[PDB]
């Protein structure tokens, strides 16, 4: 199989910008280079075949070029829905081989997160474990910090975070942080707080609840 | 190689050449009516059509063989176009053999 | 003009699975066929190729001898027998069609254009476990109810995946189903949340539909305030 070398591994770009993804073949592949677009959790979509031929229904802002061993995908004016990983593929000789993929991220204006905190359900407390969840909704950029406080004491090593892929329309991220405690530990303290810092916030935002309610 | 294809379609034309020679020798000689002459011509075309479907059936086999070989796809395309040209040439000569089999003003028959 | 895939799922190291790929709506015989896999969070890569019912087959280095790509053109079905499975065989497997064929008078060379929905193969000695579903109740109360967040916590399951819908799929706007996290106990956990107008909290029902196929776990958890 021919070795395809695609660059960059990832890139970031604003709406309306011109984006360029480079693909390089180990051997000559002439005119037989394809470009695929894959959005999170979806089947890859063929955008361009034969390097410069657009598949049916593909927007006109996509275009490819090059022949031999140097190829170039070009998005003339980036759109929010163009967030995806792009792969190049030589279809000159079996076996067809892919590149490493280029992860395209959208640059947009700063959006502060909306923060929500959730106490553990009474149903889960029957099992002897308490999960406290904090939600950071629709923010940009991706970097954010969550600090858990139990009766104003900082927690460490008892929380895990998960981040959503960039939204296809408003280009924001969402984040959940889950604090895991024992039922006995959870019941001996009162104030559970989620403290969020983010560039969109003038000062840290705290959402909390009292175990009583 | 593709030499197999060049001789494949060349073998069909030679068979058609021998088949049409025996076809001519068995046509009624002498003064023929005119309806009889076209009866001869439809049979010559019926014999040319049968020899031509052997050409196309062979053309489809080699195309299937070309696509299934581990070669570059731009090499599938040109080989597919040359083997198509071989079969096109074979079909043209077969048509020519059928027409000249009932050519006017030879020794065979007349009106 | 689709390809449907069968098989796959959870298998212990060294065990065997085999993927089917039923084609329809087009000519399955003349086209080369591919199996392409994608390890979680990584790139695409070909794994096995085969011709129009011929004896030429490719396999990437990671899979020589273990997997055998079978094919027949009568039932229009592609196969990938998978023996001696190894932890790095965990991937989403796709069967793809190469729409490339040259007939002289006509041709197509679109390449890999039609894909299957994909199938997940998980290789691990860990046993299957179904999740528990707990509600993430909306804060009672937001001042006026100016947008409320609610969700479901899908905790302690193995293996991937679980799917979460809201109101049987009718509620997709504002939904965020987070990537699963691998807890220190070896079990997965994810949360799915949705933000709604909280004037609708009293006049609308909110149910998360959690489905964990590997354990036949189906839960419709209704999330209520207070």
């Amino acid at each position: 199989d021919i070795q395809m070398t695609q660059s960059p591994s990832s890139l970031s770009a604003s709406v309306g910008d011109r984006v360029t993804v480079t693909c390089r073949a180990g051997q000559g592949v002439s005119n037989y280079l394809s470009w695929y677009q894959q959005k999170p959790g979806k089947v890859p979509k063929l955008l361009i075949y034969k390097a410069s031929s657009l598949q049916s229904g593909v927007p006109s802002r996509f275009s490819g070029s090059g022949s031999g061993t140097e190829f170039t995908l070009t998005i003339s004016s980036l759109q929010p829905e163009d967030f995806a990983t792009y792969y190049c593929l030589q279809h000159n000789i079996h076996p067809y081989s892919f590149g490493q993929g280029t992860k395209v991220e959208i640059k947009r204006t700063v959006a502060a997160p909306s923060v929500f905190i959730f106490p553990p359900s009474d149903e889960q407390l029957k099992s002897g474990t308490a999960s406290v969840v904090c939600l950071l909704n629709n923010f940009y950029p991706r970097e954010a910090k969550v600090q858990w406080k139990v009766d104003n004491a900082l927690q460490s090593g008892n929380s895990q975070e998960s981040v959503t892929e960039q939204d296809s329309k408003d280009s924001t991220y969402s984040l959940s942080s889950t604090l895991t405690l024992s039922k006995a530990d959870y019941e001996k303290h009162k104030v559970y707080a989620c403290e969020v810092t983010h560039q969109g916030l003038s000062s840290p935002v705290t959402k909390s609840f009292n175990r009583g309610e | 190689m593709r030499e197999e294809a060049d001789e494949d379609f060349k073998s069909f034309v030679e068979a058609a050449k021998d088949n049409f020679n025996k076809f001519k020798a068995r046509l009624r000689k002498g003064k023929i009516t005119r309806e009889h002459r076209e009866m001869m011509k439809k049979l010559a075309k019926q014999n040319a059509n049968k020899a031509k479907e052997a050409v196309r059936k062979r053309l489809s086999e080699l195309l299937s063989k070309i696509n299934d070989m581990p070669i570059t796809n731009d090499q599938k395309k040109l080989m597919s176009n040359q083997v198509l040209q071989f079969a096109d040439d074979a079909e043209a000569e077969i048509d020519q053999l059928a027409a000249k089999a009932t050519k006017e003003f030879t020794g065979g028959s007349w009106l | 003009v689709q390809l449907v895939e069968s098989g796959g799922g959870l298998a212990k190291p060294g065990g065997s699975l085999r993927l089917s790929c039923a084609a329809s709506g087009f000519t399955f015989s003349p086209y080369w066929m591919y199996w392409v896999r994608q390890a979680p969070g990584k790139g695409l890569e070909w794994v096995s190729v085969i011709n129009s019912g011929g004896g030429i087959t490719y396999y990437t280095d990671s899979v020589k001898g273990r997997f055998t790509i079978s094919r027949e053109n009568a039932k229009n079905t592609l196969y990938l027998q998978m023996d001696s499975l190894r932890p790095e065989d965990t991937a989403v497997y796709y069967c793809v069609r190469d729409r490339t064929y040259y007939s002289g008078v006509y041709y197509t060379e679109d390449g890999l254009d039609s894909w299957g929905q994909g199938v997940l193969v998980t290789v691990s000695s860990a046993s299957t476990k179904g999740p528990s579903v707990f509600p993430l109740a909306p804060s009672s109360k937001s001042t006026s109810g100016g947008t409320a967040a609610l969700g479901c916590l899908v905790k302690d399951y193995f293996p991937e995946p679980v799917t979460v819908s809201w109101n049987s799929g009718a509620l997709t706007s504002g939904v965020h189903t987070f990537p699963a996290v691998l807890q220190s106990s070896g079990l997965y956990s994810l949360s799915s949340v949705v933000t709604v107008p909280s004037s609708s909290l009293g006049t609308q029902t909110y149910i998360c539909n959690v489905n964990h196929k590997p354990s036949n776990t189906k839960v419709d958890k209704k999330v209520e305030p207070k």
